[PDB]
This record gives C-alpha cells, sequence and structure tokens, in this order.
C-alpha cells in the first residue's frame, strides 16, 4: 500500500511532531495589545520594560513570557485587523493626562470604541494613566472646567484624578463579564510591570476557573 | 420492606447514568479540541460508563439473593472490570481536584508545565494503582457452588492444607482488603478532595474576585456530594473488616449486613451524579453540546 | 489641492469610454456557460478523492 | 474652485449613460434555463494540524498542492490526496492575510500585518526551504498577493495602493492609487493583462498592468468590499460586501448585472470564487455556513454547512474538479 | 551535492542532513544493498547479508557509519541520498569506494555501438509489473561515464533531472521500458543501470554502450 508513500509518511509524521512542540512553546506565552492616541506615552510604557508595521517585545518577569503586540503604525481603519487579536489575555490601553492642549474627548471616544468592541467583550483592560507630574503641574494653573462643564469640584490633584477615574470607568457596559484595572505611574516609576503581572495573573486564573466551571 | 429502596436506586443509576456518561464522552473526546480539562473529563466519563455498564448483573445478583445465575469467568470479569472502574473513578476524582488547586493556586507554573502530553502520560497512574490494587480478586474470586441449594464470594481453598491454617489465611486476607480499601480508596481521596477545594475557596475569597453564589454552590456541591454519598458504604465496610470475627464464629451483628447493600446501591449513585457535576456546569460544554445537537 | 484635478482627469477618461447594451454581455455569459458546462463535475458528478 | 460642480456635472453624467445600456434584464436573458437543483457535497479529506485560526488559501497549478497560512506561524503545504504534509514554513511574522502559489509550483507568497510580502522557494538543490526575496514599500496591510508568473507578483495593501514587483531585482514597477478605501482583494484576468479590486469605499476598480492606471469603477453598496474574483469568461466578477449581499458587474456594461441575497442572511461575507463553467458563485459567510449560489438563476441553493467557526477563506482547484474551504476553526476541509 | 564516501570472516566501518538515505553495491554489474528511512523511523536491511552488516547515523555528528562484518566472498560501494516526498527526486545524488574481500529482477541486452549524432535508444525487461495502484510507475536510469559515478539522469521514467539536458527521454508499458537519446555528444558514453521501488528490495539491472 506503499512504496516511496512510506517515507512520505514519515515525513508527515515528524513535522506534525515539530508543529505539535512549536504550537506547545507557543502555548506557553501571554499574548498583549497596545493602544493609545500617538501622543500616549506607550513609548515610556515600552521603554519600562527592561528588554514598519507591527513591532513586537519579548519580557519575561517571575518566570513568565510576555509578548507585546504595538499597533499604531497603520494609519487605517482599525476594524479590519482588531479581529485578528481576538484571542490576547488583556488589553494595554494608555492616556495622557495632560490632554489640555490637543488639537482629550478623542482618547475617550477610543477607549469607548474599544471597551465595547464585539471581540473583547470578556477581555480585560489595563488603563495605564501616564504623564501624573505634569498634570499636577499644569492643573496647578490650568482649569479642569476648561475640558470638562459638568464637573463641580475642587482643583485638587486627588480629586480631577478621581473624576478623571469615574469617566473612564463608567463608560464601561459590561462591567458583569469585564474588569478594568487603573494605574497612576510616571517617567520614574518601576512598579508598572508588577501592576501588569498582578492584572495578568488574576485574568489568567479567572480563565482557569472560568474552564473549570466553578466561575 | 427494605430490600425494595437499593434496587429501585440502582435502576436510576443504569438508565440515568449512561445517558449523561454518554453525552460526556461524545462531546469531550470527539466534538471539541483536546486539552488538559477535556482529558480528564474524558477517562472519568470511560470510567463511569464502564461502571455503569456493569450495574445491571450486579442488580440481577442483588435481587437473586447473592447467587450468579451467570458463568464463572463472566463473573470473574464482571467483578474486576466493576472494582477496577470504582477505584479509577475515586482516583480520578481525586486527581481533577489536585489539578484544579494547583491552577488556581499556581497559575504561573501551569501555564508553564501542563500540556496535553504531559496529562495523557501522566493520567495513567491511577488506573495502574487501581489495576495493582484489584489484584486479590483476579488472584482470589472463584464461584463456589454451595452443596446445599445453589451456586453463590472468596473461599480460596486451593493452598488449603490443614483447614486450621486455611481459616488463618482467610481472615488475614479478609482484613487486609478492608484496611486497604479504607485507608486507600476513602481516605486519601476526600482528604485530598476537602483540602484543594478548601485551599481555592480560601483564595477566592482572600484575594476578592467573587461576584455571585455560583462559586461557592458549586465548590460545597461537589464536596458534599462526594462525601454524602461514599461515607455510609465505607463507614460500614470498616465496621464489618473489624467485627469480622464475630461476624463469623458468632454472627452477633447482623444490621450490618442488612445495611450492606443499601450503602452499596447509595455509593454507585456516585458515578451517575459525578459527569452531570463536573463536566455539565461548564458554560462552553453547554454551549457545544446544543450546537452539535 | 490636485487630488481634485486627478479625481476629474479620471472621471474624464472613465466617461470617454463606448459601453456596450447588457443583451449581447448576457448572450455572450449564457453561451460560456453552456459551452464549458461538461467539464465541470460539481455539476455533474476516475475521481481523484476516492 | 469649478472642478468640484464640473465634477457633479460629469458624476451626474456618468448616471445617464449607466441608465441607457440595460436593453433587456437577466430575467429575459435566462429565460430558458433548466434550474440546477438543491446541489450539497460533503467533506471527504479534513486535512488538520493547524492550531489556531486560519486565514487564506491557495490551490497550486497541479490541483494537487495547496498551501494554507494561520495565525501560528506555520506555512503547511499539503499534498491533497493522501492529507500528508510535504513542507512546513516558519514565518517571521506570525500576522498573515494572504497567501498564494506560483503557476510553476516553485514559490510561495506570504504576507500579513507585517506589510512586508515574502517569496519563499521550494524546489532546491538543498532540502529545506529558504527566503529568496522579501518585498519592502508598503505602508499598510497586505490583504492579498497573487503571482503573474514566476517574475511578477500583485499586492494590494491598506495604504489604498496596489503594486506590481519584479522578484529578481526586487522593486516596485508599478503603482495603482486611484482608490479612496481600504484595498481587500485581488483576482487576475485569466489571460493576465488586467486585475479588479474592491476596497471600503464601497466601489470596485479595474486596472491595467501595462499602463499603470484605472480604468473602471462602479457604485453599488453601502459598506466595506471583501473579496472579488474573476468569471471564467474574463469579462465579469462578482463583490462580496460586508452587507451580507453580492452583485456580479459586468465590464463590458459597467452595471451590476444581478444580486444575490435572502432575509435570514445578516453576517458579510468573507472570500467568494467560481468554477469552472462559471455557473456557481461559491462564497463563505461570516454565520459558519458557506453558501452556494448560482449568479444566473439568482438563487442561492446550496448550504456547505460542515465548520465550527467563521468561513474566512476558499480555493477551486484549475481543473475545477473539488473546492477547498479553510476556517477558523483551525481545519481546512476539501469537498468534492 | 557533496557526498564522499570514507582476513576473511574480519570486520569493519554538504548539504541538509537531517533529511531516505541508500548504500548500494568489480568488473561487474551493480545493485542495491541497504538504506534508512529519514529519521531512524523504518529500518530495512539486505536479505543477502541480514546479519552481520550494521547501519548507523548521527545527524548532529553529520556522518554515517556502516558496519560490516565477516566478509564473505560476494565482496565497489557509494553513498547516496534521497530526500523522498510528493514530486521529489530520490536518489538525485550518488557519491563516488571499494571493499575487495523470490523478488522482482531487473534484466537489462548487453551492448550496442552508436556514432555521435545517431540517435540511440536503450530497453529494459521487469520481472512483474511496476504500475503501482497509486498512479506512478517507479524506475530510475543512470548514465556512468568511465572512471566517473552514476547520475540521476532520468527518474519515475518520465521525469528528467538538474543539469541533465533535454535530448533524453523515457517510457514505459508494462514490462517493457525503454529510453532514447536524440543527438549523443561527446559526454554520453558507459554503462547504464536500473532500479525498481516497488517491492523495497532494489534489483538493479547490468549496457556498455561503446562508440
Ligand atoms: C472494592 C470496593 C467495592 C467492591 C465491590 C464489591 C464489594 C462489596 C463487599 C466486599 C466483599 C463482599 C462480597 C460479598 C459478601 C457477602 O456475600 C458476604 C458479606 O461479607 N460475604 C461472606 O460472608 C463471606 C463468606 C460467604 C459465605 C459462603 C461460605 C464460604 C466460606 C464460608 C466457610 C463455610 C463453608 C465452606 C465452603 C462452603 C461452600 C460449600
Amino acid at each position: 500500500l506503499s512504496a516511496e508513500d512510506k517515507a512520505a509518511v514519515e515525513r508527515s509524521k515528524m513535522i506534525d511532531r515539530n508543529l505539535r512542540e512549536d504550537g506547545e512553546k507557543a502555548a506557553r506565552e501571554v499574548k498583549l495589545l497596545l493602544l493609545g492616541a500617538g501622543e500616549s506615552g506607550k513609548s515610556t510604557i515600552v521603554k519600562q520594560m527592561k528588554i514598519t508595521g507591527i513591532v513586537e517585545t519579548h519580557f519575561t518577569f517571575k518566570d513568565l513570557h510576555f509578548k507585546m503586540f504595538d499597533v499604531g503604525g497603520q494609519r487605517s481603519e482599525r476594524k479590519k485587523w482588531i479581529h485578528c487579536f481576538e484571542g490576547v489575555t488583556a488589553i494595554i490601553f494608555c492616556v495622557a493626562l495632560s490632554d489640555y492642549d490637543l488639537v482629550m474627548h478623542e482618547s475617550m471616544k477610543l477607549f469607548d470604541s474599544i471597551c465595547n468592541n464585539k471581540w473583547f467583550t470578556d477581555t480585560s483592560i489595563i488603563l495605564f494613566l501616564n504623564k501624573k507630574d505634569l498634570f499636577e503641574e499644569k492643573i496647578k494653573k490650568s482649569p479642569l472646567t476648561i475640558c470638562y462643564p459638568e464637573y463641580a469640584g475642587s482643583n485638587t490633584y486627588e480629586e480631577a484624578a478621581a473624576y478623571i477615574q469615574c469617566q473612564f470607568e463608567d463608560l464601561n457596559k459590561r462591567k458583569d463579564t469585564k474588569e478594568i484595572y487603573t494605574h497612576f505611574t510616571c517617567a520614574t516609576d518601576t512598579k508598572n510591570v508588577q501592576f501588569v503581572f498582578d492584572a495578568v495573573t488574576d485574568v489568567i486564573i479567572k480563565n482557569n476557573l472560568k474552564d473549570c466551571g466553578l466561575f | 420492606v427494605l430490600r425494595i429502596l437499593p434496587l429501585v436506586v440502582l435502576g436510576v443509576t443504569f438508565v440515568l447514568g449512561v445517558l449523561g456518561n454518554g453525552l460526556v464522552i461524545w462531546v469531550a473526546g470527539f466534538r471539541m479540541t483536546r486539552t488538559v480539562t477535556t482529558i480528564c473529563y474524558l477517562n472519568l466519563a470511560l470510567a463511569d460508563f464502564s461502571f455503569t455498564a456493569t450495574l445491571p448483573f450486579l442488580i440481577v445478583s442483588m435481587a437473586m439473593g447473592e447467587k450468579w445465575p451467570f458463568g464463572w469467568f463472566l463473573c470473574k470479569l464482571i467483578h474486576i472490570v466493576v472494582d477496577i472502574n470504582l477505584f479509577g473513578s475515586v482516583f480520578l476524582i481525586g486527581f481533577i481536584a489536585l489539578d484544579r488547586c494547583i491552577c488556581v493556586l499556581h497559575p504561573v507554573w501551569a501555564q508553564n508545565h501542563r500540556t496535553v502530553s504531559l496529562a495523557m502520560k501522566v493520567i495513567v497512574g491511577p488506573w495502574i494503582l487501581a489495576l495493582v490494587l484489584t489484584l486479590p480478586v483476579f488472584l482470589f474470586l472463584t464461584t463456589v457452588t454451595i452443596p446445599n441449594g445453589d451456586t453463590y464470594t472468596f473461599n480460596f481453598a486451593s493452598w488449603g492444607g490443614t483447614p486450621e491454617e486455611r481459616l488463618k489465611v482467610a481472615i488475614t486476607m479478609l482484613t487486609a482488603r478492608g484496611i486497604i480499601r479504607f485507608v486507600i480508596g476513602f481516605s486519601l481521596p476526600m482528604s485530598i478532595v476537602a483540602i484543594c477545594y478548601g485551599l481555592i475557596a480560601a483564595k477566592i475569597h482572600k484575594k476578592g474576585m467573587i461576584k455571585s453564589s455560583r462559586p461557592l454552590r458549586v465548590l460545597t456541591a461537589v464536596v458534599a456530594s462526594f462525601f454524602i454519598c461514599w461515607f455510609p458504604f465505607q463507614l460500614v465496610a470498616l465496621l464489618g473488616t473489624v467485627w469480622l470475627k464475630e461476624m463469623l464464629f458468632y454472627g452477633k451483628y447482623k444490621i450490618i449486613d442488612i445495611l450492606v447493600n443499601p450503602t452499596s446501591s447509595l455509593a454507585f449513585f456516585n458515578s451517575c451524579l459525578n459527569p452531570m457535576l463536573y463536566v455539565f456546569v461548564g458554560q462552553d460544554f453547554r454551549e457545544r453540546l446544543i450546537h452539535s445537537l | 489641492i490636485a487630488q481634485a484635478r486627478k479625481l476629474v482627469e479620471q472621471l474624464k477618461m472613465e466617461a470617454n469610454i463606448d459601453r456596450i447594451k447588457v443583451s449581447k454581455a448576457a448572450a455572450d455569459l449564457m453561451a460560456y456557460c453552456e459551452a464549458h458546462a461538461k467539464e465541470d463535475p460539481l455539476l455533474t458528478p476516475e475521481n481523484p478523492f476516492r | 474652485d469649478q472642478l468640484r460642480q464640473e465634477a457633479e456635472q460629469l458624476k451626474n453624467q456618468i448616471r445617464d449613460a449607466r441608465k441607457a445600456c440595460a436593453d433587456a434584464t437577466l430575467s429575459q436573458i435566462t429565460n430558458n434555463i433548466d434550474p440546477v437543483g438543491r446541489i450539497q457535497m460533503r467533506t471527504r479529506r479534513t486535512l488538520r494540524g493547524h492550531l489556531a485560526k486560519i486565514y487564506a488559501m491557495h490551490w497550486g497549478t497541479d490541483s494537487r498542492l495547496l498551501v494554507s497560512a494561520s495565525q501560528d506561524g506555520k506555512l503547511i503545504i499539503w499534498d491533497s490526496y493522501t492529507t500528508n504534509k510535504v513542507h512546513a514554513i516558519p514565518l517571521r511574522s506570525s500576522w498573515v492575510m494572504t497567501c498564494a502559489y506560483a503557476p510553476s509550483g516553485n514559490y510561495v507568497a506570504c504576507g500579513g500585518l507585517d506589510n512586508i510580502c515574502s517569496i519563499y522557494n521550494l524546489k532546491t538543490r538543498e532540502g529545506n526551504v529558504r527566503v529568496s526575496r522579501e518585498l519592502a514599500g508598503h505602508t499598510g496591510y497586505l490583504s492579498c498577493c497573487r503571482f503573474l508568473d514566476d517574475n511578477q507578483i500583485v499586492t494590494s495593501s491598506g495604504d489604498t495602493t496596489c503594486a506590481l514587483w519584479d522578484i529578481e531585482t526586487g522593486q516596485q514597477t508599478t503603482t495603482f492609487t486611484g482608490h479612496t478605501g481600504d484595498v481587500m482583494s485581488l483576482s487576475l484576468a485569466p489571460d493576465t493583462r488586467l486585475f479588479v479590486s474592491g476596497a471600503c469605499d464601497a466601489s470596485a476598480k479595474l486596472w491595467d498592468v501595462r499602463e499603470g492606471m484605472c480604468r473602471q469603477t462602479f457604485t453599488g453598496h453601502e459598506s466595506d468590499i471583501n473579496a472579488i474574483c474573476f468569471f471564467p469568461n474574463g469579462n465579469a466578477f462578482a463583490t462580496g460586501s460586508d452587507d451580507a449581499t453580492c452583485r456580479l458587474f459586468d465590464l463590458r456594461a459597467d452595471q451590476e448585472l444581478m444580486t444575490y441575497s435572502h432575509d435570514n442572511i445578516i453576517c458579510g461575507i468573507t472570500s467568494v470564487s467560481f468554477s469552472k463553467s462559471g455557473r456557481l458563485l461559491l462564497a463563505g459567510y461570516d454565520d459558519f455556513n458557506c453558501n452556494v449560489w448560482d449568479a444566473l438563476k439568482a438563487d442561492r441553493a446550496g448550504v456547505l454547512a460542515g465548520h465550527d467557526n467563521r468561513v474566512s477563506c476558499l480555493g477551486v482547484t484549475d481543473d475545477g474538479m473539488a473546492v477547498a474551504t479553510g476556517s477558523w476553526d483551525s481545519f481546512l476541509k476539501i469537498w468534492n | 551535492v557533496q557526498l564522499v564516501e570514507s582476513q576473511p570472516g574480519g570486520s569493519r566501518k554538504g548539504f541538509a542532513f537531517s533529511s531516505g538515505m541508500h548504500w548500494v553495491r568489480p568488473e561487474k554489474g551493480l545493485e542495491w544493498v541497504a538504506y534508512i528511512s529519514s529519521g531512524s523511523g523504518t529500518i530495512y536491511y539486505a536479505d543477502t547479508v541480514k546479519g552481520r552488516f550494521t547501519i548507523s547515523r548521527d545527524d548532529p555528528k553529520n556522518t554515517l557509519f556502516l558496519q560490516m562484518t565477516s566478509l564473505r566472498s560476494e565482496d565497489m560501494y557509494y553513498c547516496v541520498r534521497s530526500i523522498y516526498y510528493y514530486g521529489s527526486s530520490p536518489f538525485d545524488f550518488w557519491g563516488q569506494t571499494t571493499l575487495t574481500v523470490a523478488d522482482i529482477v531487473m534484466t537489462q541486452t548487453s551492448s550496442v555501438p552508436v556514432t555521435p549524432g545517431e540517435s540511440v535508444s536503450i530497453s529494459c525487461r521487469s520481472s512483474k509489473s511496476l504500475l503501482h495502484s497509486n498512479g506512478n510507475t517507479y524506475l530510475y536510469w543512470f548514465l556512468q561515464r568511465p572512471g566517473q559515478s552514476p547520475q540521476l539522469l532520468i527518474y519515475r521514467m518520465s521525469n528528467l533531472a538538474s543539469g541533465v539536458p533535454d535530448r533524453f527521454s523515457g517510457s514505459g508499458s508494462g514490462t517493457a521500458f525503454t529510453l532514447t537519446i536524440s543527438r549523443l555528444e561527446a559526454e554520453d558514453v558507459g554503462v547504464y543501470y536500473c532500479m525498481q521501488h516497488l517491492e523495497y528490495p532494489l534489483t538493479f539491472g547490468a549496457t556498455k554502450l561503446e562508440l
């Protein structure tokens, strides 16, 4: 039933074994997106982790292999390739608090689309708030009412931060099957990677429990 | 009066048991992608399915009152398969609990070092343990015809010699069987189950993460199911093992025996209850079944 | 912007075409389908995947 | 200036010339036709080995070798008859949209969000597969790649430009830029002298390789256009959009020859292909089923319904004796 | 591209190597001896020396050992590689090496003279059929110039190979097989051979085509 087809079948089985090994090595890793408005400090975020088209970065921390995909070069309609990342574990979303001098609410519009998009109905979002020192220095003079008229509160660091966080959070519509992890950081912090690690291990635990049927 | 209740329980375990266990064997290994969770479910389903297939002959034996209306080789095969499958089911419950505890308590090591290949290799351990524990029945189960009326256990007067020595050997073997049963098939598995599920509940309570009553309800359902379903049978088995002497040479305690069978029926209910509680709870499993048929 | 000029030039070229009536095209497509129907096993089921 | 006023006059004049062309209707033309019947097929060779979502496939010209690309980063060349694998190609980028196969069966093309087209060489004195030429020059992600011959390749990118390349020198020779949306698919002419490509701008354009300039446009959809393929007569093509509908276009008439829709279908269309006779307009939708429609009878009949996830790509053997469709289920199903 | 092969009763012992690789057999004919299947999966030996000749490969070391022992009087030898899959060209590259001490048969004709330019044709005789059910027929031709190495001029009696000028051809029908050269050149002299590959014992041929 075979003369050279015996050699064909072994070739096929050897490369099938190779495929399974490579697939297990691939499944060992965890995947994260990286979105922003351009002015957002995603460059500072990636610089914080130690070490044209789509650019990918690898890093490990406490024996966990992280792959991050940075889009932002594509100046096209996002909806056609946003479905390629339909199985990532988390999404990293960065906005700049120093958003009182742009040409702002645009990043909130970006957040709304990404936080209600049908592909990520059960994918967690890690919301990085950047440029807190510059935000404090700027808000010491500029008014919060310049951007937000409905706002009513003190011109204070903590009050403004809490208000901005609340307005970002309430954009979430599916908080039953979703979680937003919020963090304030700057260009001199070092615990941002640990915050990412805590969020990712929580998502991993959640997914394992949902597989096991206890959640 | 009392004899009707045990048979009625096993009848439900037969019709309903093979139903649920058949469904999971079809979805878990044939119509879903293969993962560690589905391979564990598949093995539990296989053990339960084989036990439910072995049930009806034992139903006939219980009705007819401890005598095979069937053959010698068939009787040996039925008993070996029922023992291997019961022990495999309990050990697989323990293994599933251990795997869930590992995943929930050490998420990092789980994602680094648990794959379908390693799971397939390691899943055979409990089966081998069940085989090496079921040896006695293969080595010393025989069909002995009562000279009085019928061909009704273990007697092994094969290496008998003096009946005085035969009785000592018999008592030793029976006590060893009872004690090894209680130590291995119930003490270890329920201890593992309780410890692991309590640990995962402690974690899920300490690190927030609780939204509804579903997690606690399902976890308490699994632990309470195992306990309330298996404890009476193992208790009566241990009491019989420790009172063998006075039951033989004097037959002082008969309640124990009037009890041996209904508790066994309650224990066999666990096999039917297991797939409905471990596999049917899954949302993705339910959706896959709904789409498949 | 010169983009409008390029668009206008392209539209002028598109206007310069001299199309045909759909009757001839439909007849041609029908003739094609009728002619090539013999060698289409997905219509009329030697097979290579036995 | 006043060019937009002139553009309105020309655009209005465009529709006028369009109206006078329809001397009859497809109903009148096809009044003498026997309906095909409730055509159904069965899966008979299931290819497996992919571990993630499949995106594109393409039969070779031997009608025996097909290549498929998934998100696992692997390019597998299958022997369709024995369902055994011939080569397995590791890719630099694990994000792939399209793949292609040379007419001589000696070269393979891959591309995705890495917006680089890479040619892989199969028939070598050495045993393994090496990368021959990499095509840089696009700014957006590549959606479709096809070969003219061993020396030329056409690509389409999210930059809304299509290009043609000479492989040996590795530089472009022609850009196609009249478009305004986001190009999704290319289909070469049977004689390889012209090609067509839809986009998100809801308009289909046909170009000409020698002069490198658009010569036809169509306005027949309310949303993005996903896939195109030439009618095997080289005088028509078909368009599949996100709006659950397909429409056929005749070039010598420059009008929508026919449409095909339904009420139950609400999902979009992912890929489209014809058969040898041109009777069957095979298309895979997003509702987990691949429909079979006759572009003349105008009544979809064939429910190709084997897959478990969304159908992503589908191709037809050059001898027209099978049909292969890969889906996000990570499987390749070949029907015959 | 590069494969150099390096007391009776005694004993003795590039390109992408990890992917069959056979062995082949004194002023006489030439035939098959033993082989491998890539990946060390399936191994067959010679039915005539089964037991005393050993084979072994080491991919990381990139070598090849043929442990021969208990030399009988039935004892050049050469190494050959065959990357085998669909549409492949196995046996496509031979090498050079003599150690001086119920199946199919492939019997060629002794010789025939020719003149340059004049067309020359060759035929061969087999024992059973070779048209396997899969669809193709297995037989390989090999020109061999004097003081040189055999070459895979044609495989599967229809397909040329790299470096082959396309003046050759091939054909077959059941048992009757042929081979033709249109314009014999200055480099077309030497004995031929053959090999059937349906039943794995590979019976080779005996044609010393003098000018
Ligand atoms: C492993 C987990 C689950 C296992 C599944 C099944 C196990 C359930 C219970 C464990 C073993 C019990 C099997 C059935 C036992 C009953 O029948 C009875 C109860 O002990 N057995 C005997 O009395 C023992 C003696 C039987 C009485 C018959 C006489 C034979 C020996 C007595 C000596 C006197 C007569 C000598 C020979 C008689 C024959 C002519």
